[PDB]
């Protein structure tokens, strides 16, 4: 991740808002569900991503659309941040990255292996961001009892 | 056999009428246009007619008695005379002479003429001002139709219960638990087993004297008087026929013009700012009196316009 | 102890929808066995109604049936609920009302049931059914029949024509194998089973919608005729024993009705709940 | 019951052979409703009857119901020559006459769970072919 | 399976070149249960009587029905657009005409095993499609 | 007294989850084999189920299967499970309530396996079966082909699969393998078993989730017909031999009833587990 931005900041306000504490008076409800979601639908999240004009409109209505049940009531603020930080963060990574992205691939000596090594995808890069921050924080909340 | 349908010596009036009509005998022929118009066909079909309505109902019949310890007290009707007719659309028609050309409604196992709780519910539901589902071609008529009905429904309920005012949103909110055991929207009450309300099948419950099946005539004249008319032949229930109408339904609990859960209302009753005049509540006998009154008032079955369905109190 | 038989008696006309989509004439059609294409109940459809009947008890559901959806605590249930399968179909006659028919291969699926499942009481049914069954085949010697064994129903037409009641004079009914299929109990071949049962023959029931008394819609509903009688095998897992006495008195009371199916608002589903008496 | 596609060209060919579907692949907006009170009729008051009524050529509608018989006939027609050998052994293979009547042949053939499986199945074929084509 | 991203962009053109999202995104509610209900359709019936009855126009429904199988010829004629033109390969790669009806198209075109398996991807790819757009 | 087949014989439907993603119309697809894609059950979920019946035999569980997975010590199994491949699958028919379908592929990988294993009573099963193969592919030149061996049985339709089924009356079907196999056994050709057995023709269930009445949820389920048969292969490594015999005796009791796969609760896998009976 980029400190430079807010993209860091909506970071870690998601892992202390979403992060149990200890017992002691009410967290956020952090939901698991979402997890797996982003891993299977991340392609359809690049496609979302890429659509520059409609792509807020397009996260939500995705998330609320598969998110579509009586539970998820209580789990609008989660998906209302995770969007948030998924479009900060493929902001970012577009600004830093496009540009980079087009002269290496225009680049005649480098080799196709050691170009796609040094090529990231700006929105698949940012779904990977979100993906580790939920899974970071199921680590910190989840205990076998 | 001939009489006294019971359940030892009887044959199945629906299977009489549906399966059992048009068996294949020497010498009838229906087939062709001369078969049709014969004779023998309308001697043969008038054979068949008259072992179909040859039948009665005793009071003390075990079938009913079933029905009774089944589905609870009754609500016994009685029909007067243009006759009453159910499932005239089912397809009963070949083209002969002396044949019965619309459906008849019969259960199957029984065999009994009978009306379906869908018939009941949605004749009841029809003097309900949502009965009308607000579409494109509806809504030309839709605030007519729930205007009138509202009216209706409101003195009607005035009527039969002890309560003295009633607002628009609390017959949405009455009629859409009634109905739809919901709420006006799509959201869901939690109600228990017993409240919830049930329109099981009216049945014949007792031909006093005489049989249950009649036969009558529809004699349409076309748009020219000067062309022949046209004899169609039908088969209706008997008047003075008592008909029994089974229901199983609760209270219904109104509360600042939202439907309650009995448990919900006894919680809203032990609370302090419980404003006794925002309750409302219609009891089971009270729903049942106002289903009595719809029914007496518009009747059950098909051609209910031109008299055919209607009900006096037994 | 662990597994019983019940016996399903439906007191309406008793609509399970498969939910599939048919393009002839029925439009909704009921929940067909995946083996035999008879007619039946999934054990998920049992399970949830009879679930639906207990649900005040919250203790007893608890232990029995396992949690409600989307709850903290996920805990299996501990009794297991078996699919019931068509035991008897009421057929329209000309001598009666209604009889009682099942088909040879239903008894043999029966008795191979009650084998496999180990019943409380299924010793002596197996033996009588058994039995029945031998008696039935040698009568038979491979061709077509309908066989009563009520000597005053000789001849009658069992829904068609072609099918005629034949009363064989060597065959008994026990008393306790009447209650348990019915009265009025007919035999039918398989083919004269399948036959009687199948798409073209279930009742249907028309239905229209109408919008100021004026038709909307139009669909026909296949339903199970009234007073059919389905069995299905209850199994006892582990479950406590204080619950499981409460479970069976109120299911096999006989002021409980159960609703089973769809249409429950205009009194399609309700059924009642038999146990295998002793014989 | 799943309806093949060799059956539904079956009834495409007959609803063009008789004449429901004109040469601009067009039909009367009628036929629709006989077809599905047809098959109504056939669930309802049974085979003989249904065929009877829809056989019979000295109506008051509109239209010719009698060439949907027709269809009928020829569709069971194309059914039956694809039957297999092992097929003609359980189930009849003989063509219907042209000129025979569908009723008369149905009640001197008997009432076998064959014929009357045979015409649901048309009935549904056909219904489906109406609804690829225009109501005029 | 896995969800097939240049599938889910096919879905996308063809829903916005069928008339189905307006120019703000956004569809008519009923056009979520029509494409859920078209693969439950596919299986428990045939593929055939589903495209008959989902192709057919003039029918009494809320919203334009048809307009599904226009998205689904679309999104197939895409496919073979992109299909790899090799020997000893078994997809056919010529497109389906825009005067077709699917239903004629699958009536002539049988052993009809790739054009199944075509109609449930692009089926399941307009169902994973339209979830980025509203509901009105 | 090692490598023994043994025969698995389904009293219910069984749904026995892949685990997979599916996003058509059917979420939950049932476990098929990875080579033939005919429906399966892992050696895992076999494990698990006869320990779970096993459960309250402790020593019996700790010598046969291995050790609790919580357990501070670890004991490998010295017992080696083998996923369960399909054999006997119910098609539906028009003269018998189902058939018995088998296809000669699955004879032919059936014949190689236990070639391979040699299980106990390999040699006269497989001497057997192979020339009932020989003589079924003489008789079918390689054409399509349905057979069935009992006379009467002749123009039996399978209905999914719109073919009738011929007699081959030189072709003898032995009564241990009418044991093994099943009763009204149709053998098929591997398309019709692969059009039968596949996802579009394998029973689908439909199912919803309800909350105070309306529905919440909705999906299709599919599973293994009822009477479904299945064979494994058990080998016995250096194990003791008292509880081994404790095993199989208790294992092949015929009124032991093992539950495998998914929802339990509502009597789905079960099934009872035969021995390969010598010939």
């Amino acid at each position: 991740m980029s400190k430079k931005g807010k993209s860091y900041v909506k970071f870690n306000m998601l892992l202390q808002k979403y992060i149990l504490k200890n017992k002691d008076q009410e967290s956020e409800k952090f939901l698991s569900s979402v997890i797996q979601m982003i891993r299977a639908h991340a392609e359809i999240l690049q496609i979302i991503l890429q659509n520059e004009d409609k792509r807020t409109e397009m996260l939500k209505n995705y998330f609320d659309n598969n998110f579509n049940e009586s539970c998820h009531l209580g789990y609008t603020g989660l998906f209302e941040d995770i969007q948030t930080l998924l479009c900060l963060r493929y902001q970012e990574n577009i600004q830093d990255y496009q540009n980079r992205n087009e002269i290496i691939q225009q680049n005649t000596i480098l080799t196709s292996d050691e170009k796609e090594i040094l090529i990231v995808s700006p929105a698949m890069d940012a779904i990977h961001t979100i993906f580790t921050a939920l899974q970071f924080i199921h680590f910190i909340n989840y205990n076998k009892d | 056999m001939p009489k006294n349908y019971t359940l030892q010596n009887a044959s199945n009036l629906g299977w009489l009428f549906y399966k059992d009509y048009y068996r294949q005998e020497p010498n009838v022929d229906f087939i062709s246009t001369q078969g049709k118009e014969s004779d023998t066909t309308a001697d043969f079909f008038r054979k068949t007619n008259q072992r179909i309505t040859a039948y009665q109902l005793n009071s003390e019949s075990p079938l009913v008695a079933a029905f009774n310890n089944h589905f609870g007290t009754p609500l016994q009707l009685k029909t007067i005379y243009p006759g009453l007719i159910t499932g005239s659309g089912l397809p009963h028609q070949t083209g002969s002479k002396g044949e019965f050309k619309l459906g008849f409604q019969f259960d199957y196992t029984t065999g009994l003429p009978y009306i379906p709780g869908s018939s009941i519910k949605g004749t009841l539901r029809s003097m309900f001002p949502f009965s009308l589902k607000d579409k494109g071609s509806t809504k030309r008529i839709l605030p007519e139709y729930r205007k009138e009905r509202m009216e209706y429904i409101r003195d009607l309920i005035i009527e039969v219960t002890n309560i003295n005012e009633i607002s628009d949103t609390e017959i949405q909110a009455l009629e859409y638990a009634i109905f739809t055991n919901s709420t006006p929207s799509g959201k869901t009450i939690e109600f228990s087993l017993e409240e919830k309300d049930v329109f099981y099948d009216a049945f014949v419950a007792d031909s006093k004297d005489g049989v249950m099946l009649s036969d009558d005539y529809i004699t349409p004249h076309g748009e020219n008087p000067l062309k022949d008319p046209k004899p169609i032949l039908f088969l209706k229930i008997r008047p003075d026929v008592t008909i029994n109408f089974y229901f199983k339904l609760c209270t219904t609990h109104l509360y600042k013009e939202k439907v309650c859960s009995s448990k919900q209302i006894e919680e809203i009753k032990k609370q302090n700012d419980f404003s006794s005049s925002d309750y409302k509540m219609i009891t089971a006998h009270q729903k049942r009196n106002l289903f009595e009154k719809i029914l007496l008032c518009i009747g059950i079955g098909a051609k209910t316009n031109i008299g055919y369905g209607q009900l006096k109190k037994l | 102890m662990t597994t019983r038989m019940y016996v399903i008696n439906t007191l309406s006309n008793m609509h399970v929808g498969s939910g599939e989509v048919n393009y002839g004439v029925i439009a909704n059609l009921i929940q067909r066995d995946s083996v035999t294409n008879l007619p039946n109940i999934n054990s998920s459809g049992l399970k949830g109604a009879i679930r639906e009947y207990f649900k005040e008890n919250e203790d007893l559901v608890r232990e029995l049936f396992g949690s409600a959806p989307r709850d903290e605590k996920t805990l299996p249930g501990k009794v297991r609920f078996f699919e019931a399968n068509l035991l008897s179909m009421p057929v329209r006659s000309d001598k009666v009302p209604f009889l009682m028919a099942i088909s040879d291969e239903v008894l043999q699926e029966l008795i191979t049931k009650m084998k496999f499942f180990n019943c409380e009481e299924a010793t002596q049914y197996i033996s009588h059914l058994s039995t029945l069954l031998d008696n039935i085949k040698t009568q038979a010697q491979g061709t077509d029949f309908a066989y009563v064994f009520d000597p005053l129903l000789q001849g009658a037409i069992i829904e068609e024509v072609s099918i005629r009641a034949t009363c064989p004079s060597h065959i008994p009914l026990q008393p306790s194998l009447k209650k348990l299929l019915g009265d009025r109990l007919v035999i039918l071949s398989h083919k004269y089973f399948s036959i009687l049962s199948d798409d073209n023959h279930l009742p249907v029931l028309s239905r229209n919608n109408l919008e100021n008394g004026q038709s909307a819609n139009l669909w026909y509903e296949q339903v199970l005729p009234r007073y059919s009688r389905l069995y299905f095998m209850l199994m006892d897992g582990n479950a406590q024993s204080e619950y499981l006495k409460k479970f069976r008195d109120t299911l096999c009371t006989p002021s409980t009705i159960i609703q089973i199916g769809a249409n429950a608002s205009i009194g399609y589903g309700y059924c009642q709940i038999s146990e295998l008496s002793p014989f | 019951m799943k309806i093949s596609k060799k059956q539904i060209e079956y009834a495409i060919e007959a609803l063009r052979a008789n004449n429901i579907i004109t040469n601009d692949n067009q039909y009367p907006k009628v036929f629709k409703g006989y077809i599905s009170s047809f098959g109504a009729a056939v669930i309802q008051s049974g085979l003989i009857p249904a065929i009877i009524f829809f056989e019979n050529e000295d109506n008051d509608a509109n239209a010719d119901r009698h060439k949907i018989i027709g269809v009928l006939k020829d569709i069971i027609n194309a059914m039956r020559q694809q039957y297999t050998v092992t097929d003609a052994t359980i189930l009849v293979s003989s063509q219907i006459p042209a000129n025979y009547s569908m009723a008369q042949y149905i009640i001197e053939h008997g009432n076998t769970d064959q014929l009357l499986k045979e015409i649901t199945e048309a009935a549904v074929a056909m219904k489906l072919a109406l609804r690829m084509y225009k109501s005029e």
